[PDB]
């Protein structure tokens, strides 16, 4: 996310972690729409928890269904 | 043989000696050192 | 993102550097130890 906002990913994600980590637990994302500052809680850009919760799960599956099969067998043409 | 390899341990106890004297004190071997860096460094690291 | 062009890539010279210094770094990395493996030359 802040690859594609023009933020420098490398300061912004040890930035947002640093914040999230030694001053307090909040929410600060990247601010990938015109902002005045981070902790999104005070931008209210909301999202449901249900469709995160289904992302993280159906992501991780895809991971173990590609990790699972360990040989391709295609049949040629005739 | 006996004096090559006399001469070659007097020349590792002369450097671990030397090695003790630049800097007195020894540490464990077995990469514990480089572990217990590798653990501290990491823990601190979040901090940066 | 984006970065700079480039057309002279200075990197080429940092990158072969790197290679033959960790291609060193591994063959003598196997003698380490009582254990270490020898090396004939």
């Amino acid at each position: 996310l802040a690859e594609n906002s023009g933020l420098d990913p490398i300061g912004t994600l040890s930035t947002l972690k640093s914040k999230q980590l030694k001053e307090k637990i909040s929410n600060i994302g990247v601010d990938c729409l015109g902002y005045g500052s981070n902790d999104m809680k005070e931008l209210f850009v909301v999202d449901p928890f249900i469709g995160k919760k289904q992302q993280i799960l159906l992501a991780t599956q895809l991971c173990r269904m590609i990790l699972k099969i360990d040989n391709v067998i295609i049949s040629g043409k005739d | 043989m006996i004096i090559d390899e006399t001469e070659r341990s007097l020349h590792d106890a002369l450097c671990v000696i030397r090695c003790l004297v630049k800097e007195r004190g020894l540490i464990a071997g077995g990469g514990a050192p480089e572990i217990e860096i590798s653990r501290r460094l990491s823990k601190e690291a979040r901090s940066m | 993102n984006a970065t700079f062009k480039n057309k002279e890539k200075p990197q080429e010279v940092r990158k072969a550097n790197i290679i033959a210094a960790r291609s060193v770094a591994d063959a003598i990395r196997t003698s380490l130890g009582p254990k270490g493996m020898d090396k004939m030359i």
